[PDB]
């Protein structure tokens, strides 16, 4: 772990 | 472009872009939630000026983004997003800027977009989402 | 709430 | 077309799906895992034959999908869903399926996909993921 909470992310869009 | 990450909120309350009909998006900043507070997000701008600048306030919390979809293709040699549209419970907005070349979309049947991380050169060259419930 | 745990949904694709 | 919904799971063990490659996707089914057992899904199957099979046998649980992408089109009339493909974290399977249409994608920089739902007719018509950290 590190003490940093984390969060789903999508993506990219855009030609990534 | 110049990376940008604003992190993960609680959800949105404000979106202010900017776009030009002949070319692409162009700045970006949101007015994000954060535990029922308003926080003004970092303002995102292109390398050039010029776009015509849109607020989009959203009637938070009944009001939320269900689907965001858009364009991406070819500005004077670079591949960007054209096109952007914001479709909440409540109504759509846009699409601002041009609806040309390939579309994408995300669309969301539960869940909160929550923050925005991207980058940004002359136009905005791509973005992802951070997603919460 | 309701005693149903709850996920992330994205989606959908394809017809509408 | 007929609804499924398998729910959300801790993870992919293995995705079986057929497909024609001038049509479009017919049966869908999975293999997840529940904390460490395979939870092996309901086969969601085409009402019509003569689709090609493919087992998608993932290395659970170092290997992981990163992008689900696919087009959307006409069949006989109907939208469905013409192709799909899915990339990892260490290969790439697909595409399945007729690549014309309207591209869609959902690409993920942190989460997981842990359930599928949809409607499946002639052809996969439509389809959505539950996603989870
Ligand atoms: C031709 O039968 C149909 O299959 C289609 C394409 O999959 C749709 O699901 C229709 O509802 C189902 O009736």
């Amino acid at each position: 772990q590190s003490g940093i909470s984390q969060t789903v992310i999508v993506g990219p869009w855009g030609a990534k | 472009g110049k990376a940008f990450d604003d992190g993960a909120f609680t959800g949105i309350r404000e979106i202010n872009l900017s776009y030009n009909k002949e070319t692409a998006i162009g700045d970006f900043q949101v007015v994000y939630d954060l535990n029922g507070s308003p926080y003004v997000g970092q303002n995102h701008k292109s390398f050039i000026t010029g776009f015509t600048p849109v607020k989009i306030s959203l009637d938070f919390p009944s009001e939320y983004i269900m689907e965001v979809s858009g364009y991406t293709g070819n500005v004077s040699g670079y591949v960007v997003v054209r096109s952007l549209t914001f479709k909440t419970n409540k109504k759509t907005y846009g699409p601002y800027g041009v609806t040309s070349g390939t579309p994408f979309n995300l669309p969301i049947e539960n869940g909160l977009i929550v923050g925005f991380k991207g980058s940004i050169g002359y136009w905005l060259d791509y973005f992802s989402m951070y997603l919460s419930l």
